[PDB]
């Protein structure tokens, strides 16, 4: 058969007026890196879900797009992330959301997934069950961005 | 909000969603990333999807599963669904967005009805394609 | 977990779902009781359902949802879609439970495929069934 | 106008052999009270929506059923309760996970559903939000029955 692998970085009032070219450039260059490490992987053999999970692990490593790394602030200047993971051949499902002290949400929900009888757990219960299985909790901080941050500032303004 | 979807050499499918939510977001409002069935789906009988949008409207929606009902009990091709979801009921919802997709056959798609949307895709041994806008 | 669906004299549809999950539960897991398309959905077009079971299976196979869809999208009858997905579906991925669902011309059904399902029922006027075990 | 209403109070492993008459009458008895509500407000031209309300309200009220009073309990001996509403008008809907400190969670997520542009609010967050609209806090050892603590008990035995 044929394999084949798509991605996104969100969608929505993205437009030329409000963008730099540098800036387009480094959205290009990012979705290019991470959709031709998704093609790699998928030409080794590797299975569906590793090339998902790894994709959006580099899609929230990378603080140009809204997850991970780069997280939009909350109205109280928190980060809070959501993520879930499904695999079609095991109809099996994992799912986090609200968690705010777990570096990669899709790896937590894999965790979830694979590591407990469940398919959502949702904040700091999500974050404790992560913990006892091993996964490292972070500061609420290693997220922001100056960025995403001057984008709130802008959003209370208007 | 980011997402993956991908069909493998052995024909399994897979989806994969992750975001940081709304700026200025009520604390503690959840959108259609981490649910089942409305931001991200997979079933090695239909497709694989990962959304992005005004996740309300997905959520009433079932954007992601609808993708694959319309086409498992439906019998619509996967772009016939794509075009359904995305560009007729979910703006009649109120909703804007779009999402990526796989199905068993390797067809892909990449819908939205925004200015825009991130994205890319390729098939394994071929050159990957990008794009922003539309 | 308890629930309700109903139709009311305008035609109207709407179904309500509410848990307070499983005995010993791991803190912060969430069953598919609060998820629309899961254990909760409306739609005037088709039914309304609320269900009750194997939270983590009724998620992974958006069983209300499923119900309205193999009606919507595949013809199915009410109790055909609810065959299909309360002692099909369900079962074959590890799932046990029931559920409970009007359809818009008022139709209802009350399947479930364990040993019993705490439930009840009556049209406008009537008098009402209640019910612990199977039939 | 085929009104009708149909209720649920959980499915499992109910066995005639481990349940008495009496605990099994005081179960229909409750079931049959709740539908007849129902079944009275539909007949009166109330919605869908209030009706489904009204009824997971009161399964929620009786301690008899896992929903409100009468929760379960977590590994932790606490309460996470949960709940969905929806309006199959306007397929808009409403629904809150893991609150411990709303007594009827049925009306928090219609309180999302109705008083906010979400479809669902979790924990804390879902809680100020239910304070903010007016709803008020209760100790969440209102939900609380022996009944359920003995369960726990003999689950973790
Ligand atoms: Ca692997
Ligand atoms: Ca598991
Ligand atoms: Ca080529
Ligand atoms: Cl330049
Ligand atoms: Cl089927
Ligand atoms: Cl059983
Ligand atoms: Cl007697
Ligand atoms: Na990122
Ligand atoms: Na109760």
């Amino acid at each position: 058969g044929k394999a084949v692998i798509a991605i996104h970085g969100g969608a929505g009032a993205i437009s030329r007026a409000q963008m730099s070219l540098q800036q387009e450039l480094r959205y290009i260059e990012a979705l290019s890196a991470i959709v031709e490490t998704g093609q790699k992987m998928l030409e080794a053999g590797e299975s569906a879900l590793d090339v998902v999970t790894e994709a959006v692990r580099l899609l929230e490593e990378c603080p140009l797009f809204n997850a991970g790394i780069g997280a939009v602030f909350t109205r109280d200047e928190t980060h809070e992330l959501d993520a879930c993971v499904m695999d079609g051949n095991t109809l099996k499902a994992g799912a986090v959301a609200g968690v705010s002290h777990l570096r990669n949400p899709v790896l937590a929900a894999r965790l979830v997934m694979e590591q407990s009888p469940h398919v959502m757990m949702i904040g700091e219960g999500a974050e404790n069950f992560a913990f006892a299985r091993g996964m490292e909790r972070v500061s609420p901080e290693i997220f922001s961005t100056s960025l995403r941050y001057e984008q709130l500032l802008a959003a209370r303004k208007e | 909000t980011v997402g993956a979807v991908a069909l493998d050499l052995d024909g399994n499918l897979a989806a994969a969603t992750s975001t940081g939510g709304m700026t200025n977001k009520l604390p503690g409002r959840v959108g259609d990333s981490p649910l089942v069935g409305a931001g991200c789906y997979a079933n090695n009988a239909s497709v694989a999807v990962s959304c992005t949008g005004t996740g309300e409207v997905f959520i009433r929606a079932l954007a992601a599963y609808d993708i694959a009902a319309l086409m498992d009990y439906g019998g619509l091709s996967l772009a016939e669904a794509c075009e359904r979801v995305v560009m007729e009921k979910l703006p009649a919802l109120g909703g804007s967005g779009g999402l990526i997709a796989i199905d068993h056959e390797g067809n892909v798609a990449l819908p939205f009805n925004t200015e825009g949307m991130y994205r890319a895709w390729g098939y394994a041994g071929d050159t990957p394609t990008t794009g922003i806008y539309r």
